[PDB]
């Protein structure tokens, strides 16, 4: 199938900062993934992104009702928007579960929300900067994140690893031990 | 239970 | 690490000739729901969202039937300029650290491409399989790319690997995408 393909693209975007009190909305028409008119809140009215936009920024500024409407719609739908969804989106918390194992060591941080999270290792106490390498933040596209970070070590008789993760949903770290195999064990 | 409001875009000039 | 903004997305698309569309909000990322045109249903990401929410799925084909309409005077303003085809990113994980015979997850992450079809395939041991799999719709991206998700349930095993092919009309060739135990 090699017809050409045409793609209208529409996004209201709603902007909050410090809650709902800065609240920026855009409104965004894109021909073919390139955007050509806009509102933009902080604006008040459309204005072309590109040439192709032109003839819709000035049709729709000369429909003076509507353009208000859109004007206080940072208030009647970005806003109130943001009422309905803030106990399940903004307020939303997953804990983290943690699993270390071999692979390198693997911390595996899974299930989490919101993304935000600190994950650590320590050998013997002492945290470990150095040969750590990390796949960053996943979006799993289930409102869960996840994340692995690995420690490349020489891992020794006697060495005991820790992963710590730091994340909203809990108040103090979360910790998981891994050990090396004992070589020889002494009473004192 | 609360209603989800959406916008809704404008039709261009069609002559 | 507390989130210091967020953005709300009410994002839809109409593609020709295709004759395909969706409407969709997204939430720093994920999609809150999405309203399936065919069955004029509001379908919420997480079922529990509907518990607290609901959405009046009529609106979206309104919507779209606008869309349509403009996408239809771009298209010949333009004088018939086609998309440029933009290939997808994949990537494969497993939802969860494997454990044998513990029923887990494989995702199949589609990123970066443009228009919004693609052919999705998984494979186990090299044939295809489809038990059990969903998807997202086409999530949005600020470069005006598109993302998707599918998804595959499985039992490890050290024994099976499994890929997910993906076809796009920007790929010279279909690609695969493996994993294993």
């Amino acid at each position: 199938d090699t017809r050409p393909r045409f793609l209208w693209q529409l996004k209201f975007e709603c902007h909050f900062f410090n809650g709902t009190e800065r609240v920026r909305l855009l409104e965004r028409c894109i021909y073919n993934q390139e955007e050509s008119v806009r509102f933009d809140s902080d604006v008040g009215e459309y204005r072309a992104v590109t040439e192709l936009g032109r003839p819709d920024a000035e049709y729709w500024n000369s429909q003076k009702d509507l353009l208000e409407q859109r004007r206080a719609a940072v208030d009647t739908y970005c806003r109130h928007n943001y009422g309905v969804g803030e106990s399940f989106t903004v307020q939303r918390r997953v804990e983290p579960k943690v699993t270390v194992y071999p692979s390198l060591l693997v911390c595996s941080v899974s299930g989490f929300y919101p993304g935000s999270i600190e994950v650590r290792w320590f050998r013997n106490g002492q945290e470990e900067k150095a040969g750590v390498v990390s796949t960053g933040l996943i979006q799993n596209g289930d409102w869960t994140f996840q994340t692995l970070v690995m420690l490349e070590t020489v891992p020794r008789s006697g060495e005991v690893y820790t992963c710590q993760v730091e994340h909203p949903s809990v108040t103090s770290p979360l910790t998981v031990e891994w050990r090396a195999r004992s070589e020889s064990a002494q009473s004192k | 239970v609360s209603k989800w409001r959406m916008a809704t875009p404008l039709l261009m000039q069609a002559l | 690490m507390i989130k210091e903004e967020h953005v709300i997305i009410q994002a839809e698309f109409y593609l020709n000739p295709d004759q395909s569309g969706e409407f969709m909000f997204d939430f720093d990322g994920d999609e809150i729901f999405h309203v399936d045109m065919a069955k004029k249903e509001t379908v919420w990401r997480l079922e529990e969202f509907g518990r607290f929410a609901s959405f009046e799925a009529q609106g979206a084909l309104a919507n779209i039937a606008v869309d349509k309409a403009n996408l239809e005077i771009m298209t010949k303003r333009s004088n018939y300029t086609p998309i440029t085809n933009v290939p997808p990113e994949v990537t494969v994980l497993t939802n969860s650290p494997v454990e044998l015979r513990e029923p887990n997850v494989l995702i199949c992450f589609i990123d970066k491409f443009t228009p919004p079809v693609v052919n999705v395939t998984w494979l186990r041991n090299g044939k295809p399989v489809t038990t059990g799999v969903s998807e997202t719709v086409f999530l949005p991206r600020e470069d005006h790319l598109f993302r998707k998700f599918h998804y595959l349930p499985f039992l490890p095993s050290t024994e099976d690997v499994y890929d997910c092919r993906v076809e796009h009309w920007g790929l010279d060739e279909p690609l695969l995408k493996h994993w294993e135990f």
